[PDB]
């Protein structure tokens, strides 16, 4: 939504934001999430289990580099 | 929850094989926390470029240099 992006900007110290950020921000995140969910789903299904746990999310985050 | 569940559902189904993959609240909340801070981090770093550019408006200009790196 528009205020969730605003809320994220204000958390980061951003005061005012341009209108393309809204679409650009969703795209950037999906890339991140695609890796998190993909990795989590791939590990969770492969690893003798079929349920995503908090640690599977943790496993996906380690596998990022867009964190480091 | 509305745009988070969509993406989770789309990608669990997209990246499933024989079936969607259950999941717990802690898993969902843990993911959601992680993803929020990733956008906070990258917007804030791009905002560091904004101040370096003598501007006050975070723009797609600033998002792109961190994204290029």
């Amino acid at each position: 939504t528009k205020p969730a992006i605003r809320r994220l900007a204000r958390r980061g110290g951003v005061k005012r934001i341009s209108g393309l950020i809204y679409e650009e921000t969703r795209g950037v995140l999906k890339v991140f999430l695609e890796n998190v969910i993909r990795d989590a789903v791939t590990y969770t299904e492969h690893a003798k289990r079929k349920t995503v746990t908090a640690m599977d999310v943790v496993y996906a985050l380690k596998r990022q580099g867009r964190t480091l | 929850k509305l745009p988070f569940s969509r993406l989770v559902r789309e990608f669990i189904v997209k990246y499933s094989d024989d079936e969607p993959l259950r999941v717990t609240e802690g898993a969902l909340l843990a993911m959601q926390e992680s993803c929020e801070m990733y956008l906070t981090q990258r917007l804030a770093d791009s905002y560091m470029l904004t101040k370096h550019r003598n501007r006050v408006t975070l723009e797609v200009r600033d998002m792109a240099l961190m994204a290029y790196i």
